[PDB]
């Protein structure tokens, strides 16, 4: 049991969006350079345009899942329990907090 | 609130950029001023 | 051997795994002989927090404390020979200058001073450190010295006319320990950013910043031959060579939680005080653990007591003075009559499941 | 740095024609015009004779970001104004 | 004069000490009408401590109690430290023990100014910042609204700036402030500047007609 | 393979690996007597002007008692002779001087590798 | 709601003087610096948006949410460049994190570009980080089916990490795929490195163990028993 | 008895045994005087 | 002193005034290192994921040792993690050895009449009160073991 570590967690992480951006090409396939000025010395990348739009899509369609998963977990979590005696929801989450001490 | 611990102490990088003022404290007054040499 | 770089044939021929771990067998660790515990000296009202040795004759060494009074303590007979007090609290570190007969000491009480031991008195005053400082170094033929403390700076001080000279800007959090060397980087200095630095003062800028250590590097050391600095974090040890910067060696420290003081020898022992009173002499050129000594605290008191605070070597090298927790200094010998037989101490095993070497 | 500073940034057409000009410096003069923050106050006159002094109205930091001198604040190069250089560029 | 403890007083009692502790008992007491601090503190120490326990002894605890009884004459602040138990629950056993050998309004009232103290825990410093940032919320809209009926009737008048309360004080609106570029790199971010740009003043573009 | 300079090249694995485990008797030697001289002299000589220049901007007349031109201009095309007004004793002097605090930008033009070691990590619940 | 754009230029001040003010009282704390660096780029004003990051990077650039949020910023208005500048920063700045290397890789990997991140693993595979990172780097070539490729660095990864669970996974490659001359060159390499390396004592007795009947039971199944044998003889006798 | 084992001297110091006076490091005075 | 007048009114005061220690604030100051030194040897304990929150709560453990060093009460936190207790009892007793030398050593000047502050002399007596029940509890527990 215990917890994970950061770096077994960037793991899977990284794992899971693999998995993402396969199905994500299985479902595409379902339906149907390097450029260095040498004056600037920067170099520039010519890349797909729709793929950096699904690349920009895909981590805001994660920010909000994130999100509303965890505006469900607050609405919950408060309307959960009213046993023990409390003034606020500060008071509420922190004498919550006390329960997954022990 | 109001009456706080330090989070960090206040550094030197912030005086050390600032206009000096030259005002004239007691204890900056010249004193001591020949070093001792050891043998 | 051979065989490793025609199959596996490499680019560098240094940089395998198994071509570096078979110099380190190859490689056998200078003896060293172990070290005892010889006199314990109960004289202080509080924790000893620094210890100075006499740079000139070694007749007496000093140790500053948390009852805010330096008390001088004769080496050989280990009486005590006269007490100063004039800080308001607790004296974090004390600095005995060879070319001079004169004696720096920092406190919490961001004061630093100068004393004239020709006298027993204070003289030449400090002034300008936001917090408290927490150490000094006498800068060797320049007579400057160097203080630093919980300001995240260095400031460099001109002894003669009391004045903040230079003010040495790079650091991010309180800077545990500082050095002073007579060559570019004058100035080495550790702090809780987990970093070391190596200072151009002339510049007022940062040679080489050392970025190894994973937690607060609360101690360095300067070894006394061989110019190079070792720094002690809350794992490892790693001995620095200066002037180029360069991690010189890795050492067997595991499992020693929070080095509090680190002495170096003339004979290449490197000592390495912890907070658990485990205190342990390291082969300075190899970085060999060969003794892993622990204190008796007292008759009674806490367990959080047997910790090591602050060590010096003498001049001759061959005593140690540790100042503990538990108010007490205790001095270890070196013993004689010792030799590679029958005292050999750790055994030289390095590792491939530790990614120190 | 205090005692390490750079020489003064002034154009050819403000010094003038003449060869050997005496120059006044002032360590802590007047304040930059547009920093806001004091610096080395140098001012001079084209001849001997002449009737007005040339200061020197920014410090060499804001002379030496835009490139101009610090009398006249005209580029050190093609002697244009700023607001003329950034179009032209 | 000295009262008898309800339970009204008792279960204000109990909120109490777990609002404040047990090392405040002026504070506890003022609370309660007709209690002292030394009968509060006294109250909770002997009656309503959820550490005590009010149990029957068994027949080992009766023995032991006579046991000691007879170790110690009688001594029952001792006696009850030994047992674990309140010394009046020893005393009064250990006499039924030898007798073995035989031959509203106004509560509500109070209860409700208690039930309003233990809920308001901000302070005066804080109450009174609340009360003002609730003033300036309030200015700030009448100023919006006033502009904008001015705005009804033609006249433009701009939004005043609050004055700078000390010499340099800074207007955030009118500088990006300790701007720290991002470090050149590398990738050169030539047309992307463009867009973002493009995209910005499009935005500022759509806040002059539809508002936000 | 086709960046592969252009990727974290301020990190090498050199930087990591220590000096020492090659050969416990590898020499570093103290700075040599000439060098500290050389040293020496530059660092004192850089002080004195610095505590010079303390003492004579200071106010206190008691100062003094303890502690250039001709530069070229215009790529050497006017010779300027760089002079000191006489100051009033009773003006004050640097008129430009007060106590104001600046804030100061970052000049961070390469990163620092913050060089740690890989990873004993395994942790139960105890801390 | 905000009306015209002087309504939202005197809003636009009222909360930078809020936040600039809780940022100037704590340079710490994290997480207000990121709730004015996210109101920046609700405002649209990208330009003030990096800066806030950057400015919070100068506090605490250790802090690993502060550089996944700021090149998240940089990715969802579609600053690709922007962002390949970002990453490169963090991890030079942060080599050890695992995180900012698996971030580089999935952006790259999500625009397709196969030689950027295979330039980016041959770098961090030659940083010795450990073994998250080649396993992953093998996963990569599976995907790509560079079958040579792949090949290349289990002769990298076992001489960054000499233990038998680097050497019978790239058995265990090899035995998926049947190639019987590729196989037992792996084995042949595998166990003469154990008998050329014996006085370095790295391999345990049960660690070379499984190599020896993994050796065995795989050419069990290649019916040359004689060499399932005779193996057990030299293995007892070179380890005795 | 005493802890540390007979071989570790063990003392406590409660009064100093120089005069406070006392100069730490003796004063270098080459000529000899007479006056 | 009229050179320093002078001067603050052309160009105002320093922004840089660090304070010396003093009487008036020695207390304040003791705790400002107390509480840094109990925060670097926790931090430096910790194998990581630790911040500015894990940091703040720590620091309130610390606190409430001492009050129950005052009190005489036994500081025992159900759950604390054994380094770290004793982290705190090192600085709890670090403190009381600071604590109780300064009781006696003001003791000896309010008997010797030099100058002790009105409030001191309240001080002082609520300290030895302390000190007189703490080791009067403790001839208590002597008799009864
Ligand atoms: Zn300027
Ligand atoms: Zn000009």
């Amino acid at each position: 049991r215990g917890g994970i570590s950061y770096d077994q967690l960037a793991k899977l992480s990284y794992e899971k969006t693999l998995r993402n951006l396969a199905t994500q090409t299985q479902n595409s396939s379902k339906q149907d350079k390097v450029q260095k000025d040498t004056k600037t010395g920067k170099i520039t990348i010519a890349d797909d345009d729709k793929l950096v739009n699904k690349l920009a899509v895909s981590l805001q369609s994660e920010s909000k899942k994130r999100y509303e998963a965890r505006k469900r977990q607050m609405q919950n979590a408060k309307t959960l329990y009213g046993v023990e005696s409390f003034i606020n929801d500060k008071n509420k989450q922190f004498n919550e907090k006390l329960s997954r001490e022990s | 609130t109001s009456h706080r611990p330090q989070l960090e102490a206040r550094s030197g990088a912030k005086a050390a950029a600032y206009t000096p003022t030259g005002i004239e404290h007691a204890r900056l007054l010249p004193g001591h001023t020949t070093l001792k040499y050891r043998k | 051997s051979a065989f490793v770089n025609k199959i596996f044939q490499p680019e560098v021929a240094e940089e395998l795994i198994v071509n570096r771990y078979e110099k380190l067998l190859s490689q056998r660790p200078e003896w060293h002989a172990p070290w005892k515990l010889s006199r314990v000296i109960n004289g202080h009202l509080g924790w000893v927090r620094c210890v100075a040795i006499d740079p000139v004759d070694n007749e007496w060494f000093i140790t500053g404390s948390n009852d805010t009074t330096m008390k001088v303590w004769d080496l050989a007979t280990g009486k005590l020979k006269t007490t100063l007090a004039g800080h308001v609290m607790t004296v974090r570190d004390v600095a005995v200058s060879d070319r001079h007969p004169y004696l720096f000491s920092v406190s919490e009480d961001k004061t630093v001073k100068c004393w004239d031991l020709e006298k027993n008195q204070i003289i030449r005053d400090y002034y300008g450190h936001l917090s408290g400082v927490r150490t000094v170094s006498i800068h060797p033929t320049l007579d400057l010295i160097a203080t630093a403390g919980r300001d995240s700076v260095i400031k460099l001080w001109d002894m003669r006319t009391r004045i903040p000279v230079i003010t040495l800007v790079g650091h991010k959090g309180p800077i545990n320990q500082v050095q002073c060397t007579p060559v570019d980087p004058q100035v080495v200095s550790s702090s809780t950013d987990a970093t070391v630095r190596l200072w151009d003062v002339v510049a007022g800028k940062t040679m080489k910043v050392l970025t190894h250590h994973k937690r607060s590097v609360r101690a360095t050391a300067l070894h006394p031959k061989e110019f190079s600095v070792a720094s002690a974090c809350t794992d490892d040890i790693r001995s620095w060579g200066l002037a180029e910067g360069s991690l010189l060696t890795n050492f067997e420290s595991e499992k020693t939680g929070i080095i509090n003081t680190l002495s170096i020898n003339q004979d290449d022992v490197l000592f390495a005080g912890g907070d658990n009173g485990v205190l342990s002499f390291y082969d300075y050129k190899s970085g060999h653990k060969y003794q892993s000594l622990a204190t008796r605290e007292m008759v009674g008191s806490l367990e959080g007591e047997r910790s090591v605070l602050c060590s010096t070597f003498d001049k001759t090298g061959l005593r140690l003075i540790t100042g503990e927790a538990d108010k007490s200094i205790k001095i270890w010998k070196q013993d004689e009559t010792a030799t590679k037989e029958s005292e050999p101490g750790l055994a030289w095993n390095p590792n491939l499941s530790a990614k120190r070497f | 740095d205090e005692i390490n500073e750079p020489p003064p940034n002034i154009c050819e057409q403000c010094l003038g024609d003449e060869a050997n000009i005496r120059m006044t410096k002032i360590p802590q003069g007047s304040e930059c015009k547009i920093c806001t923050l004091p610096f080395t106050l140098y001012h001079f006159k084209t001849s001997k004779r002449s009737n007005n002094i040339i200061k020197t109205l920014i410090c060499v930091r804001c002379a030496t970001q835009r490139n101009i001198c610090q009398c006249c604040m005209l580029d050190s190069r093609w002697h244009i104004p700023i607001q003329l250089r950034d179009h032209l560029i | 004069k000295g009262g008898v403890w309800t339970n009204v007083e008792d279960q204000i009692l109990k909120a109490a000490v777990q609002k404040y502790g047990t090392h405040q008992w002026s504070k506890v007491a003022s609370l309660l009408q007709k209690k002292t601090a030394r009968q509060s503190e006294l109250r909770w120490n002997e009656y309503l401590n959820p550490k005590l326990n009010f149990t029957e002894f068994s027949k080992e605890e009766d023995a032991q109690l006579l046991d000691l009884a007879r170790e110690l004459p009688n001594q029952w602040r001792t006696i009850a430290d030994m047992m674990a138990r309140p010394a009046q629950v020893c005393v009064e056993r250990y006499n039924r023990l030898l007798e073995s050998e035989d031959s509203e309004d106004e509560e509500k009232e109070m209860l409700a100014e208690a039930r309003a103290r233990l809920l308001n825990t901000q302070g005066k410093k804080a109450t009174r910042k609340i009360r003002e940032r609730m003033l300036e919320e309030s200015k700030r809209i009448a100023e919006l609204q006033k502009r904008r009926e001015l705005k009804q009737a033609g006249i433009n008048v701009a939004i005043k700036k609050p004055k700078k309360k000390y010499g340099t004080d800074i207007d955030y609106n009118e500088d990006i402030v300790y701007e720290q570029a991002p470090m050149p790199g590398i990738y050169d971010t030539s047309t992307e500047d463009r867009q973002i740009k493009k995209k910005f003043e499009q935005f500022e573009r759509k806040v002059n007609r539809k508002g936000l | 393979a086709i960046l592969t300079d252009q990727i974290a090249k301020n990190v090498k694995l050199d930087d990591f690996i220590p000096k020492r485990q090659s050969n416990f008797e590898l020499s570093v030697p103290l700075p040599t007597k000439a060098e500290i001289q050389e040293c020496t002299a530059r660092t004192k000589s850089y002080i004195q002007r610095l505590v010079n220049a303390k003492l004579a901007n200071s106010n206190n007349r008691a100062s003094s008692r303890y502690v250039a031109p001709a530069n070229l201009l215009l790529n050497n095309s006017h010779h300027i002779e760089v002079v000191s007004k006489q100051m009033d004793p009773l003006l004050p002097r640097f008129v430009g001087k007060k106590a104001r605090k600046v804030v100061a930008p970052t000049e961070n033009d390469e990163v620092v590798p913050v060089l740690h070691m890989d990873g004993g990590e395994a942790d139960p619940n105890e801390w | 709601d905000i009306l015209d754009l002087e309504e939202l230029r005197e809003y636009q001040r009222r909360k930078r003087t809020e936040y600039e003010g809780y940022l100037k009282r704590n340079r710490l704390d994290m997480g207000q610096w990121i709730r004015y660096a996210q109101f920046e780029i609700e405002q649209h004003d990208m330009r003030r948006a990096r800066s806030i990051f950057e400015r919070a990077l100068l506090v605490d650039s250790s802090f690993i949410p502060l550089w996944i949020r700021y090149i998240d910023a940089e990715l969802k208005v579609k600053c690709i460049n922007h962002a390949r500048n970002l990453m490169n920063r963090a991890i030079s700045t942060l080599p050890r994190v695992d995180k900012l290397w698996y971030k580089y890789l999935i952006v790259e990997e999500s625009l397709n570009n196969v030689e950027i991140v295979r330039s980016l693993y041959t770098k961090w595979c030659s940083l010795e980080p450990g073994v998250n990172a080649w396993n992953s780097f093998v996963d990569f070539e599976i995907r790509q089916k560079n079958w040579n490729g792949v090949r290349e660095i289990y002769s990298k990864y076992v001489m960054a990490h000499p233990q038998m669970q680097t050497w019978l996974k790239w058995v265990r490659f090899e035995n998926r795929h049947g190639n019987t001359e590729f196989t037992r060159s792996v084995y042949s390499l595998a166990i003469d490195t154990v008998a050329n390396l014996q006085n370095l004592q790295i391999w345990s007795d049960m660690e070379v163990a499984k190599l020896v009947n993994s050796f065995a039971h795989w050419e069990a199944a290649q019916q040359e028993y004689e060499r399932s044998s005779a193996l057990y003889q030299i293995a007892i006798e070179k380890w005795p | 008895e005493h802890p540390y084992g007979k071989e570790v001297e063990v003392l406590m110091e409660t009064k100093n045994t120089q005069s406070p006076q006392t100069p730490l490091v003796e004063p270098v005075t080459e000529r000899t005087k007479l006056q | 002193y009229i050179g320093n007048l002078i001067t603050r009114q052309f160009e105002g005061r320093s922004n840089e005034i660090v304070k010396t220690t003093t009487k008036q604030r020695l207390d304040a100051y003791y705790d400002l290192e107390l509480r840094n030194s109990v925060m670097d040897d926790i931090l430096e304990m910790m194998p990581e994921s630790i911040r500015q929150k894990k940091a703040r709560t720590i620091l309130q453990h610390l606190s409430e040792a001492w009050r129950c060093w005052k009190a005489n009460i036994p500081w025992d936190v159900p759950g604390m993690p054994a380094p770290i207790k004793k982290i705190i009892e090192r600085y709890i007793k670090s403190k009381a050895d600071a604590w109780v030398s300064a009781a006696h050593y003001n003791r000896e000047r309010i008997k010797r009449g030099a100058h002790v502050e009105k409030t001191m002399v309240k001080k002082n007596l609520g300290r030895l009160t302390r000190l007189w029940i703490k080791n009067e509890q403790e001839r208590q527990r002597q008799i009864q073991k």
